[PDB]
């Protein structure tokens, strides 16, 4: 039964990294959302541009 | 209504259309201008001097007794004008005809087509993220290679 006992540490170790990078993708997410945050802008402002001219 | 024939004439699609220039000055911030073609010969002898220009006998006024030998009187008359209106930033063009006193043309006077005009100012009205900084030469060369560019013959321009 020594076989059985190491797949059933090696399938609680593969259950642990499994949540590591769940969480590790949270974060990464959690941190271009933080940037997409700071980036917000008035797209009321006017834009950059010369006048049009007419006949 | 009219019956006729419907025949097409001849088109040439190498022919750059005048309107078409036009219509990029416009885009590019150009309002177009009509100035009268007989002009003040004081002021226009202040920017061609000593070139005889044909000159009307018995004019409307003295201020309009000479065919212009350019489009640079008008034009700069005009700025000057809008300028005693508070308004510093002009950028106008004008298309007419140029009248030079010529022994070898028609009439004696040669009439030539052309296409002027003129800024001043700052690069762009008051802006909350474009920066105040009056115009220079190479934004005009800017305008004027773009008009060039229409003949695709850019790479064969020189300054």
């Amino acid at each position: 039964e020594r076989p059985a006992a190491g797949a059933v540490i090696n399938e609680a170790k593969e259950q642990v990294q499994q949540a590591l990078n769940a969480r590790k993708a949270e974060l990464e997410s959690a941190a271009l959302n933080a940037r997409l945050a700071a980036e917000t802008i008035d797209v009321s402002l006017p834009g950059r541009r010369i006048e049009n001219g007419g006949l | 209504p009219v019956q006729a024939s419907l025949i097409m004439g001849t088109h040439r699609e190498a022919d750059l259309s005048l309107k078409r220039v036009k219509t990029l000055l416009n885009d590019k911030g150009y309002q177009e201008v009509i100035t009268y073609s007989f002009v003040d010969p004081k002021v226009q002898q202040m920017i061609h001097p000593g070139v005889e220009a044909l000159l009307l006998p018995s004019p409307i006024s003295v201020e309009m007794s000479a065919m212009r030998l350019s489009l640079w009187t008008g034009l700069l008359a005009t700025v000057v004008y809008n300028q005693n209106r508070q308004q510093n930033r002009v950028r106008i063009f004008e298309s007419g005809l140029r009248f030079v006193p010529d022994t070898q043309a028609p009439l004696g006077i040669r009439q030539d087509l052309m296409l002027a005009g003129v800024i001043c100012g700052n690069r762009y009205e008051e802006h909350w993220n474009l920066a105040k900084e009056t115009v220079d030469f190479y934004d005009l060369k800017g305008d004027l290679e773009s008009v060039l560019d229409l003949t695709g013959k850019l790479n064969e321009v020189e300054f």
